[PDB]
């Protein structure tokens, strides 16, 4: 699949869900 | 604007002057000066009637 992503915007948090793969790549980014 | 009449002639000279003069000024000035207290991910509100 592709990674889940949950944005929060009271905060500006960004929140990446995945396998430890998918989750690297969003890091980098 | 000049004419000449033959037929007739003036007596004298005259002439007739008109003067005309102004002067003006203004000054608008418009100042609005607006605080709102507001937090950082503040969302619109739908009420609108």
């Amino acid at each position: 699949q592709q990674a889940t992503l949950i944005a929060d915007k009271r905060t500006n948090s960004l929140i990446v869900r995945g396998t430890p793969e998918q989750v690297a790549q969003v890091a980098e980014l | 604007a000049a004419t000449f009449n033959p037929t007739q002639s003036f007596l004298g000279f005259n002439i007739f002057p008109t003067l005309t003069a102004l002067e003006t000024q203004g000054l608008t000035r418009r100042v609005y000066d607006g605080n709102v207290t507001m937090q950082s991910g503040q969302r619109s509100l739908s009420a609108t009637g």
